[PDB]
C-alpha cells in the first residue's frame, strides 16, 4: 500500500522505459479477457466463407436448413452490417 | 598645438556586454505531451476499427461472388 507507491515512484524516476513496457504488456494480457468484442471477432472470423458450402441431400425433415440462399432459414449476417 | 588623439573608449563607457548563459525553457509539460499522444492513439484505433470492419464485409462479399461462380 505504501511500499509499492515508493517503488513505482523510484522506477518512474529511473527507468520509465521499463515501467511503460510492463504497463503496456499487462494491459495487453488483461484487457482481452474483459472485452465484449472478442466474441464478435470470433464470430467475424467464423463468418468468412473460405470454402464452398456443400449442399445437403434433402432427406425430408430438416426444417432449419434453407432450400434457397435467400430463404429466411440459416445463419444471418445482419448483426455484422450494423457493426 | 595639436591635442593628443588616441584610440580610447567613448566618454562615459561602452554599453553592457552579456555573458551569462541564456537557455530558456521553451516547452510544454510531460502530462500534456502524454495526453496528446494517447488521444492521437485512441483516434487512430477508432478509425482503423471502423475501416477494418468495413474491409471484412467487403471481403465477405468478394468471397460470396467466388462461391456463386464456383460450380
Ligand atoms: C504483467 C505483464 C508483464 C509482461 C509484459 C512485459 C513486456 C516486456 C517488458 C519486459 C522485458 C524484459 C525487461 C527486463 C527486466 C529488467 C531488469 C533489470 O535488471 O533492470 C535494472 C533496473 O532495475 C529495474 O528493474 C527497474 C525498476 C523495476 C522494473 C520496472 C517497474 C516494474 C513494473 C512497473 C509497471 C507496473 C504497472 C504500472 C503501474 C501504473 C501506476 C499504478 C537495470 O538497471 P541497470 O542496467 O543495472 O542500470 C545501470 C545504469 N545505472
Amino acid at each position: 500500500a505504501g511500499r509499492i507507491a515508493s517503488f513505482l515512484k523510484n522506477a518512474w524516476a529511473k527507468e520509465p522505459v521499463l515501467v511503460a513496457s510492463f504497463a503496456i504488456g499487462g494491459l495487453a494480457i488483461i484487457l482481452p479477457s474483459l472485452s465484449p468484442y472478442t466474441n464478435y471477432a470470433i464470430r467475424i472470423n467464423r463468418a468468412t466463407p473460405y470454402n464452398y458450402p456443400v449442399p445437403l441431400r434433402d432427406d425430408g425433415n430438416m426444417p432449419d436448413v434453407p432450400s434457397h440462399p435467400q430463404d429466411p432459414q440459416g445463419p444471418s449476417l445482419e448483426w455484422l452490417k450494423n457493426l | 598645438a595639436s591635442k593628443v588623439k588616441q584610440d580610447m573608449p567613448p566618454p562615459g563607457g561602452y554599453g553592457p556586454i552579456d555573458y551569462k548563459r541564456n537557455l530558456p525553457r521553451r516547452g510544454l509539460s510531460g502530462y500534456s505531451m502524454f495526453a496528446v499522444g494517447i488521444g492521437t492513439l485512441l483516434f487512430g484505433y477508432w478509425s482503423m476499427m471502423k475501416w477494418n470492419r468495413e474491409r471484412r464485409r467487403l471481403q465477405i462479399e468478394d468471397f460470396e461472388a467466388r462461391i456463386a461462380l464456383m460450380p
